[PDB]
């Protein structure tokens, strides 16, 4: 009200509006669905056009051969932000020969967030992320939002609608992170999820966008007619 | 951090009227007064010692400054402001005269720097004005004795005599009335005691009142001797007995 | 450094600053731009408020940035300066890297982009200058008039006027100009400008400045007298 | 964060004006009037002193007029202390100036650098303007004697005869009314003196409430001198021009 | 007073046939008269079917390459996945090298690879910047002792076809990848027998449209 | 008053919302995207007769392969075209190749959020960016002052965007040719412009693989819409 | 651009079927002066690296600090500091390889030459050297200054190529590596009898050996040496 | 290295030999020592390949970028002066650079040559390089302004055969180029080992030369 002038300002509650107006553009943004099992992750996201003769936006961006991330809200404040986390995990291969852990890309991305809150000026980032990667530690599935919260998960959903998804994945939590070895089953659960946010539109073949990462599979974006196998 | 405040906080009014200064003027006036009296062969400025409490030790506290050994400085307003602009004219007197020129800036020159000094913090980003009237004498050897009135705005007047602060108004008319261009140093500082206790209310003595002279060189208070055209400082503090000595021929 | 935003967009697409940066150049003295076949001519008003003024030393209106090439404005005077300022330093810049003057086309784009500049530049105001650059290309005869405006937009005109009642000369030049016939003389040229001002100006005396530039860096201004035989001539035909 | 106690001192007005500089020229208006009258052998500048006292020690007072370099004047209403900043960047340009090109600074080149600052202060930096209007008398060898004006916006402009600060529409149409091209220093002097007289706000013009200064060629053959008169100097012009 | 450069010897081979590329390259690794390894692989794949390597001062060529395989990396990045094309990884490594004009990588370098019509292509570098396309060049240490060879068995210079006496040329003939091999085999066993700081070990990559080849052989330790 | 970063309750950015009521205002500019090249085509509105139309230049050459129309503050374009044309020429420099048209509109879309309290305020101005390379054959992007850029088959922005988009809704197939283009685009100007179209306030251009992009004569245009005039009156 | 004053010589090291070994002498010479005898000059980082340093000793100190800081930072937000993701022998030495070059790039080397000894991971052995030019190159068995020309040529003759790596013991490898040392004591003048050897086996893990001498050395037969040619008595 | 261009009747040729040598030791036999800055613009090579390949590649970029903003080619005087101005930035830095910029404009055929001294000079003939005394020689006795293209394109591969033949570090083969008001054209690489027998055949020339 009084308070939500600029990032620097806690309203009497302890709030800071324009983080949480920051949050609000996620909710506006396209669903998109991470989840894990021991030996893959996925994303999954609905992309989304402005028209019949537009494109439809790309929501999934690579970083490094192990590890990407998904996004839902102002698509270049995620431009920006894997763009660092590129940086990241070629700084710690370059001087240390070295994969950046998915946990300590998590941490750098919620610090990059955390000084745009505090600072005058600035803003927070308009975008929530969803990082999936593997590393010494097997598979791994994070959640940013640009308050600077960073989420370790089986799995998750951000976006319009994405409580849907988000509800699926918590009572299939036994079955999907059980499916070792099996890229196909783990995004038909990825592909099942997201179709719980889903209302008068359904997943066509330039709609959907499918990523995938695992113990003997490169970081690899699935888009057009490559997608039709899981419509 | 870094200093954002780049920005005037001093501006024209509809009016015309820079509000900053006004104010800054304001707080002179409910400052304790001071005075300044030119003589044919001196200069007296003096105040009162304003005594916070009587636990203060308020020999400690200087109102009336050297700057350099042939100039002196005494305000009327706030004390802090005017404690940092003599630390700051004694400095300039050196960097931006002795350093070239090996000699002391004449009083007009010094009172010009000083003035600069408070014209800056009326117009540079992220200040306020200083909140003092400085009243400056001092001797020189081609310009004699001399004495300024500098204010808030950075405007700087010579005076023949003038007072500032509270009971300024009141006595400036005492001094109207009693000034001459025959008076000698002596004659100055009989009308500045006479002037000041008007506006003094409680103890008015030695201890309570501080006074100065810019008069004769006084080879005593130099230091050392074996340069002839050295003679001492012009600028001289009066003590607690010497203003009491001229109390009873008052 | 001071770095307040103060060009920016108002809820309805404005830029305040820069809209009212137009309202300073409506403020300013009227000026006229006319090209003919062979020559341009640029008319300035002189507003008669001010006598005892000193004609000799008194900035004109009309300035040189190059032999070849003449900027007029209307607006902010102070202003004007660093804007002619800086063309004039660019004008001697592309002399000496490029080892030709600058075209009237290329001048015209850079003071229009130092006009762009400061309407989305931190701490800095847009100027609330219009100008009319004209003269001719090197080693060219075809006439160049181009104006500029506070939000940096430029574009060449046949005529064209700015400044106060520049509306109605406007509506002067519309109605007069014939672009498949322009001004094939001086004279026409001249005339045709000094009529244009003398919808608004008030006196034909020392109210009109004109300036004449030919090609191959002939340019003249016309002294008081030149200009009010032309003031006569027109009224005596007017009377009829 | 500061923006909030931002006044914004770099900004048009609805109208295209710049409130900054409108209300420095307001200040202005209150300053004691200066005026400048322009001769065919010489110019002179008139100021009058703002309500002054009898413990002012005038003789070595100046807050009006001031030397830029030997051939060039100002004349100052407004900001003493802001008058005083510019001077000096003007007395530094002269010189650089001479520096440079062993010859003594044109004046109106002065008058345009001094202006340009002023310009500066209105479109950046988000400072106040300086709240002093000029005017310049001075001499050099292409244009002999001129006069100009700048004020606050950092727009100058040349002038016969003109006045600043306070009254400044009374004392433009009494010097518009009595003002010849043909006049000469002496008689100019007589205007300026029986200008402020009628328009001054006091009760009575003396010495002790003005400055004056000549610029003339009134200095032995073809060279200028500047005379900064002095009070009784100014007391006795006062008394020939039949004013006191 | 501190030499911020020196020689690690080893000596490099690149070959463009009609279909196929060849980059060879010793393996031995030296100061002065010691061996540091018998076994330091020089040559490598690049990416995007690149073979490069970087020949003289060890640490300037190792940091050259793994800037331009840097460099192969972010040009996926940022041009949607892009194929790098030989001639395109020529022109970058030329400014990466002359971005230290004043202060040079000390390497002769040379990519090989395929360009855009499927054919063999090898490009030379110098230590600053200057490049073109070869269709043969050794580098380095027994450069010299190697390139006339070439000239003389690749390219058939100062040799005529037999009765014209010196009038008709001997026909510029394709080489296969086998014929390309053993030349430079009999390269290196050659530049071998006369030079120390060639030997040890040989390591060739083969690149054709199918990939990236390699093949190793024994030289003399001595 | 508050900062030109700051986000509404909607989670928008407020001044690059404000921007985008800037480009409505604009003069409107078409694209349409075939596999025989792609047309740009724009409205020049001039604001009297005595201004020289040609001289509006809101058509724009970035490289060979690559065109550009604009729409809105068209003063603001200039930067971001200086910047495509530097970005397109040092990518051959150091590439020795044609830049993709995608990078291309991506590296002037990184310019757009680069504002704060860098520039001032966002560009008030949306461009259309039609090229051709050999990787994703013709292209046609709307490169936005959010920073964010749509691929398009057909676009249409400025004052009569809205209708016009509806047309292209409807016309747009993806077997159109280049003159079956020429005159939709000329077809749907002449529907939402004020004044009557002609070749003196509209211009006509295009980006083909062989002849690169090309800005249309007035006299090639005229035939054009003579070509126009006959077919709509022959049904 | 600098000069060493206090140096420390060879540091010697070779790969066996289990592991590494790595072992260097305790002085720090001043010159020709023997000046310091207490100096380590093996530093081991975590339970599965050694890194071995010679050349400038304030220089070794210094890096000895960075790896000690290393540690700390790697198990900042580090669940897995102790385990998956704890330092391996080619995180530690890439960074050195970087800071090596990087200071020799800014014309301000560290003067040292290093050898980083140990196991990673996967059980494979890790044996490189990086230099004070930032030259970096790796063999079976590496050794810096006069161990390079001394000790190489006796290491080369138990493992000559990669397929000797397993069929050498650790007892026949520490074997070697002792009889090189004497030999270097024996021929280095800036060597001293004290020195320290430190195995990495992936099975027995780290095992450091401080306070060894060389023993069994040859003197006897100088009694017989008599003038410099002609001289019988 | 030997590199000569002329102006003539019928525009500019520029010839230029091919050979690289690093001491005694021929280090290639083939650089290409002129550089396609553009269709209309041409520039020889002398000094550090580096240097000339890299400003002139960059004065290509400058060249692009001047003819997209003022919608207008290049001159070859403007063009010549982008090139030596960024010389004078690395002024006394260590940059060697000698080139000649050849091309056709509004004013006719244009030559200038560029050094990394920032020198620029117009004239009509100029040569380049360790064999550029020898190339001199057969250019002055035989130029004139009133020569046919054939005749011009021999003249300047003449001149570089003479230049290949007694300077050492020149040879290998001689690259030619015509430029005219419609672009340049490339005439060829021609060996010298066949051209010197081919020449002292048809010629006579080289008569102390057995053959
Ligand atoms: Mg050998
Ligand atoms: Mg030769």
């Amino acid at each position: 009200n009084n308070y939500d002038g600029d990032t620097v300002t806690f309203s009497p509650t302890g709030r800071l509006f324009q983080v949480e107006y920051a949050l609000e553009a996620i909710k506006q943004g396209s669903v998109t669905v991470g989840l894990r099992s021991n030996t893959h992750a996925v994303l999954v996201a609905l992309k989304r056009n402005a028209d019949e003769l537009s494109s439809y936006q790309k929501k999934i961006i690579k970083c490094d051969e192990h590890m990407g991330l998904s996004l839902a809200g102002l698509a270049p404040d995620a431009r920006v932000l894997s763009n660092y986390l590129r940086q990241q995990c070629n700084y710690s291969s370059l001087v240390f020969n070295r994969k950046l852990a998915v946990e300590r890309a998590g941490h750098l991305l919620c610090d990059k967030a955390q000084k745009n809150t505090q600072s005058y000026g600035g803003r927070p980032y308009g975008v929530g992320l969803l990082i999936i990667g593997y590393d010494k530690s097997g598979a791994h599935l994070l959640e940013f939002q640009p308050s600077g919260n960073v989420t370790e998960l089986y799995g998750t959903a951000i976006g319009a609608r994405s409580q849907g998804a988000k509800t699926y994945l918590e009572r299939t939590l036994d079955t999907f992170i059980k499916i070792d070895g099996n890229p196909d089953e783990l995004i038909k659960a990825g592909v099942e999820a997201i179709s719980q946010s889903l209302r008068d539109e359904s997943l066509t073949v330039d709609n959907l966008s499918i990523a995938i990462v695992g113990k003997d599979t490169p970081f690899t974006i699935y888009d057009g007619e490559a997608v039709a196998k899981y419509i | 951090m870094t200093d954002r405040y780049s920005f005037s906080l001093t501006t024209f009014s509809p009016s015309g009227k820079l509000g900053q200064i006004d104010y800054a003027l304001t707080a002179v006036k409910q400052g304790v007064t001071s005075l300044g009296i030119k003589a044919t062969n001196g200069v007296v400025i003096a105040t009162e010692k304003k005594s916070s409490s009587p636990l203060a030790m308020s020999e400690t506290l200087s109102k009336v400054s050297l700057l350099t050994p042939d100039i002196g400085a005494v305000y009327s307003g706030m004390g802090p402001d005017y404690r940092v602009l003599v630390d700051k004219s004694r400095k300039v007197a050196h960097t931006s005269y002795k350093r070239i020129y090996g000699e002391y800036p004449p009083t007009k020159l010094l009172v010009s720097e000083v003035a600069k000094i408070m014209q800056e913090a009326t117009q540079s980003g992220g200040v306020r004005p200083f909140g003092v009237s400085l009243l400056i004498a001092g001797h020189d050897e081609f310009n004699g004795f001399s004495l300024y009135q500098v204010d808030p705005s950075g405007s700087y007047f010579p005076w023949k005599a003038t007072a500032i602060g509270k009971g300024s108004v009141a006595a400036k008319t005492f001094l109207e009335k009693r000034w001459n261009d025959e008076l000698e140093l002596e004659d100055a500082i009989h009308i500045a005691l006479l002037t000041l206790k008007e506006s003094v209310e409680g103890e008015f003595n030695g201890d309570t009142i501080e006074l100065a002279i810019i008069g004769d060189e006084n080879p005593d208070l130099l230091g050392y001797t074996g340069i002839p055209t050295d003679k001492g400082p012009r600028f001289r503090k009066l003590t607690s007995q010497e203003i009491n000595d001229r109390l009873e021929a008052l | 450094g001071y770095d307040r935003a103060l060009s920016i967009f108002s809820p309805d697409g404005h830029i305040f600053q820069v809209e009212y940066a137009l309202e300073a150049v409506k403020r300013g003295t009227c000026a006229v731009g006319v090209k003919g076949k062979n020559c341009v001519v640029l008319g300035c008003e002189r507003r008669s408020t001010l006598k005892l003024q000193d004609t000799r030393i008194t900035p004109s209106k009309v300035s040189k940035i190059d032999s070849h090439v003449v900027l007029s404005f209307s607006g902010l005077n102070a202003d004007s300066r660093i804007l002619i300022e800086k063309a004039r330093v660019e004008a001697q810049s592309h002399r000496l890297t490029l080892e030709d003057p600058v075209t009237v086309e290329y001048l015209t784009r850079y003071v229009a982009g130092v006009q762009q500049r400061y309407t989305q530049s931190g701490g800095v105001r847009p100027f609330g200058v219009s100008t009319l650059i004209a003269g001719f290309d090197p080693r060219d005869d075809e006439p160049k008039l181009y104006q500029t405006e506070p939000s940096g937009i430029y574009s060449s005109w046949s005529a064209q006027t700015i400044g106060r009642n520049s509306k109605t000369v406007r509506e002067f030049l519309e109605k007069n100009y014939d672009r498949k016939e322009p001004p094939a003389t001086v004279e026409e040229c001249v005339k045709l400008t000094v009529r244009s001002l003398l919808e608004v100006v008030q006196t034909g005396a020392k109210n009109i400045e004109i300036t004449v530039v030919k090609p191959d860096s002939d340019i003249v201004a016309l002294s008081s007298e030149e200009i009010n035989q032309y003031v006569t001539q027109i009224e005596q035909e007017k009377q009829e | 964060g500061s923006r909030r106690y931002d006044s914004r001192t770099t900004i048009f007005s609805p109208e295209g004006r710049l409130y900054q500089v409108e209300y420095a020229l307001e200040s202005i208006s209150h300053a004691g009037t200066a005026i400048g009258i322009m001769a065919s052998d010489g110019i002179v500048l008139a100021a009058e002193r703002k309500v002054t006292s009898t413990l002012l020690e005038q003789d070595t007072s100046t807050e009006k007029l001031y030397k830029l370099n030997d051939k060039i004047a100002v004349a100052v209403a407004g900001l003493t202390a802001d008058a005083e900043i510019l001077i000096n960047t003007a007395r530094i340009h002269a010189q650089n100036y001479l520096k440079t090109y062993n010859e003594d600074i044109p004046v109106e080149i002065l008058v345009r650098r001094l202006s340009d600052i002023k310009q500066g202060y209105t479109q950046h930096g988000g400072l106040r303007p300086f709240g002093v209007s000029f005017i310049y008398a001075g001499y050099d060898d292409r244009y002999g004697y001129q006069l100009y004006t700048s004020n606050p916006s950092g727009n100058y402009t040349g002038w016969k005869a003109i006045s600043v600060g306070a009254n400044t529409s009374a004392a433009q149409t009494l010097l518009q009314m009595d003002y010849k091209d043909d006049m000469k220093v002496d008689d100019a002097i007589e205007l300026a003196l029986k200008t402020l007289s009628k328009t001054t706000d006091s009760s009575a013009l003396t010495y002790d409430r003005l400055e004056f200064a000549t610029i003339r060629k009134g200095a032995n053959d073809g060279e200028v001198y500047q005379k900064i008169f002095k009070p009784q100097e100014i007391k006795d012009i006062l008394v020939k021009t039949g004013i006191t | 007073q501190f030499n911020p450069y020196g020689d690690n010897g080893g000596t490099i081979l690149g070959i463009a046939g009609e279909d196929f590329a060849v980059l060879a390259g010793d393996t031995r690794n030296i100061t002065d008269y010691s061996i540091n390894s018998r076994y330091e692989p020089k040559v490598f794949d690049c990416g995007d079917n690149i073979v490069m390597s970087a020949n003289g001062f060890a640490a300037d060529g190792d940091a050259l390459v793994k800037r331009f395989k840097n460099s192969v990396k972010w040009y996926h990045f940022d041009h949607n996945d892009k194929k790098l094309s030989i001639n395109s990884a020529a022109r970058n490594i030329q400014h990466l090298l002359y971005s230290r004009r004043f202060f040079p990588y000390y390497v002769y370098n040379i990519i090989a690879g395929l360009d855009e019509d499927g054919k063999g292509a090898v490009y030379s570098f110098d230590p600053v910047g200057s490049y073109q396309r070869e269709q043969c060049r050794a580098g380095g240490a027994a450069a010299s002792l190697i390139m006339p060879f070439l000239d003389n068995q690749v390219n058939f210079k100062n040799q005529y076809e037999p009765g014209t006496n010196g009038k008709v040329k001997k026909p510029l003939k394709y080489l296969s990848v086998e014929e390309v091999i053993k030349l430079v085999r009999d390269s290196f066993t050659s530049a071998t027998e006369r030079h120390i700081q060639v030997g040890d070990g040989l390591e060739i990559l083969i690149v054709t449209k199918d990939g990236v080849r390699k093949e190793f052989y024994e030289l003399k330790r001595d | 008053d508050r900062g030109v970063s700051t986000f509404s309750p909607e989670g928008r950015l407020f001044q690059v919302e404000y921007s985008l009521e800037a480009i409505k205002l604009g003069s409107t500019a078409i694209g349409i995207a075939t596999k025989e090249g792609v047309v740009l085509g724009v409205e020049k509105r001039a604001t009297s007769p005595l201004l020289e139309s040609d001289s509006i230049e809101k058509i724009v050459e970035i490289d060979r392969h690559i065109g550009c129309a604009m729409s809105g503050l068209t003063a603001d374009a200039r930067s971001m075209i200086e910047h495509a044309r530097t970005a397109a020429v040092t990518h051959n420099l150091y590439y020795d190749e044609d830049i993709n048209v995608e990078s291309l509109t991506q590296s002037v879309c990184d310019l757009a959020l680069r504002f704060g309290e860098l520039m001032s305020r966002p560009f008030g101005v949306a461009l259309l960016i039609a090229g051709h390379d050999a990787d994703d054959g013709y292209q046609l992007f709307h490169a936005e002052p959010s920073g964010t850029f749509y691929r398009y088959n057909a676009k249409a922005i400025g004052s009569g965007s809205e209708g016009a988009q509806a047309e292209l809704l409807n016309e747009w197939h993806s077997s159109l040719t280049l003159k079956e283009a020429e005159l939709l685009v000329l077809k749907i100007l002449k529907q939402v412009m004020e004044e009557k179209l002609d070749e003196n306030n509209a211009q006509l251009s295009c980006i083909t693989k062989q002849d690169g992009f090309k800005i249309y004569d007035n006299e090639k245009t005229a035939e054009l819409i003579k070509e126009l005039k006959e077919k709509e009156a022959a049904e | 651009t600098q000069q060493p004053i206090v140096t420390g010589t060879s540091v010697i090291s070779m790969k066996y079927d289990n592991g590494v070994i790595i072992a260097a002498d305790n002085l720090g010479s001043y010159g020709s002066l023997l000046r310091f005898n207490g100096v380590e000059r093996l530093i081991p980082v975590g339970d599965n690296t050694v890194v071995g340093i010679s050349g400038d000793i304030s220089d070794m100190q210094h890096i000895e600090r960075l790896l000690k800081d290393l540690v700390t930072e790697n198990a900042y937000d580090n669940p897995l500091a102790d385990a998956e993701e704890a330092l391996e022998p080619s995180y530690i030495f890439e960074y050195l390889a970087t800071v090596m070059y990087q200071r020799r790039s800014k014309m301000n080397p560290l003067w040292n030459a290093i050898i980083v000894a140990g196991v990673q991971s996967n059980g494979d052995q890790f044996l490189r050297y990086v230099n004070l030019l930032g030259v970096t190159y790796s063999s079976p068995t590496l050794a810096t200054g006069f161990g390079a020309h001394m000790a190489n040529p006796l290491l080369r003759k138990v493992v000559d190529r990669e397929s000797d790596i397993p069929k050498t013991t650790v007892q026949v490898a520490e074997e070697a590596i002792v009889n090189a040392m004497r030999v270097l004591y024996y021929r280095d003048a800036r060597s001293s009898r004290n020195f320290s050897l430190a195995i990495i086996d992936k099975n027995t893990g780290l095992t450091f050996k401080k306070n060894l001498q060389v023993e069994n050395m040859k003197w006897d037969f100088a009694k017989d040496i008599k003038g410099y040619g002609t001289q019988k008595i | 290295t030997t590199t000569l261009a002329f102006k003539f009747q019928h525009g500019v040729i520029a010839a230029v030999d091919s050979r690289a040598s690093a001491g005694s030791y021929i280090s290639a036999l083939r650089v290409n020592k002129v550089i396609e800055i553009n269709p209309y613009l041409l520039g020889t090579m002398s000094g550090c390949a580096a240097d000339c390949q890299y400003w002139e590649r960059l004065l290509a970029k400058e060249c692009r970028l001047y003819y997209l903003r003022n919608g207008e080619r290049i001159s070859v005087s403007a063009a010549s002066k982008l090139l030596s101005n960024m010389m004078c930035q690395y002024r006394g830095m260590g940059l060697s650079m000698g080139s000649m910029i050849c091309g056709w404009d509004k004013k006719g055929p244009g030559l200038y040559y560029v050094d990394e001294h920032g020198t620029r000079l117009s004239g009509n003939m100029f040569s380049t390089g360790s064999g550029n005394t020898y190339a001199y020689g057969v250019l002055d006795s035989n130029y004139k302004w009133d020569l046919s293209v054939e005749d011009a394109l021999y003249l300047g591969k003449r001149s570089i055969l003479a230049a290949a033949h007694r300077d050492a570090y020149s040879g290998g083969s001689v690259n030619l180029y015509h430029v005219t008001e419609d672009g340049w054209i490339y005439h060829g690489n021609h060996d010298v080992g066949e051209l010197f027998w081919k020449v002292k055949e048809e010629e006579g020339s080289f008569n102390n030369v057995i053959g």
